[PDB]
């Protein structure tokens, strides 16, 4: 109904990041939550999902280890945390929720992660 | 019953279901046996069904 | 992994003519195929969920058609506010998206 993502972030290479996504209009427990990155003029790439009811999470294999997704039932927020990132992942990151036919009906506005020195 | 009002309801069944077979290649034949379920008495405007996990992992 | 192939990669066209976008699935994905529209600097917007189910607020000129492995998004009476990237994504398994189609005005 309304996903509110954190602001844009500039991060030094090799550091860590913590993106946020506050849901308004529904309980995150009632759906799955999705994080999706998109490089400039490129296709959408799926990172992983979380089930806030249990905390069970799944990750795209190429994001195994590098990304971790956690939830907070109290604040109705989903968190994407990137442990150690190079310059390649200087892409926008999207927060979306599961929809009717397992479609992604509501997306976040996107947090622009740019990395340089 | 979870405190938020979410219900889990499971039951053990033995289901016998029609599998219409086309036996032209018998006994070298392969079949796709369906299992269709839905709501009696409730239309799509009242009750909808969805798979609990990814569809590929829900059976 | 189910890889979805989207064709054409880019296509230019004129207003008011029927344009069809095709998506191909590597494996079986019954009808859990979605079509998203992304205008520049905007998040994707769900247009078609399932196979051939318009999402609320989608004009009746957007038509989705599906199969086990072949899906198409058809725009009928095209308008000038349809210039956007179009992505197809499967949801039968862990979600994967196609490259997308960059619509152009010509």
């Amino acid at each position: 109904v309304q996903l509110q993502q954190s602001g844009a972030e500039l991060v030094k290479p090799g550091a860590s990041v913590k993106l946020s996504c506050t849901a308004s209009g529904f309980n995150i427990k009632d759906t799955y939550m999705y994080w999706v990155k998109q490089r400039p003029e490129q296709g959408l790439e799926w990172i992983g999902r979380i089930d806030p009811a249990n905390g069970d999470t799944k990750y795209d294999p190429k994001f195994q280890g590098k990304a971790t997704i956690t939830t907070d039932t109290f604040s109705n927020t989903a968190y994407l945390q990137l442990s150690s990132l190079t310059s390649e992942d200087t892409a926008v990151y999207y927060c979306a929720r599961k929809g009717l036919r397992w479609a992604m009906d509501y997306w976040g506005q996107g947090t622009s992660v740019t990395v340089s020195t | 019953i979870t405190e938020d009002g979410t219900l889990l309801y499971t039951m053990r069944l033995t289901v016998r279901a029609e599998c219409p077979m086309h036996l032209e290649d018998f006994p070298m034949d392969a079949h796709a046996c369906p299992l269709k379920f839905g709501s009696y008495a409730y239309t799509r405007a009242e009750v909808v069904y969805e798979w609990t996990r990814e569809p590929a992992r829900s059976v | 992994n189910i890889v979805m192939t989207q064709s054409p990669k880019s296509m230019s066209m004129s207003v008011g003519e029927r344009v069809t976008l095709s998506c191909k699935a590597s494996e079986y994905v019954g009808t859990y195929v979605s079509w998203y529209q992304q205008k520049p600097e905007q998040s994707p917007k769900l247009l078609i969920y399932g196979a051939s189910n318009r999402y609320t607020g989608v004009p009746d000129r957007f038509t989705g058609s599906g199969s086990a492995t072949d899906f198409t998004l058809t725009i009928g009476s095209v308008q000038a506010e349809d210039l956007a990237d179009y992505h197809c994504g499967q949801s039968y398994s862990y979600p994967t998206f196609g490259a997308g189609t960059k619509l152009e005005l010509k």
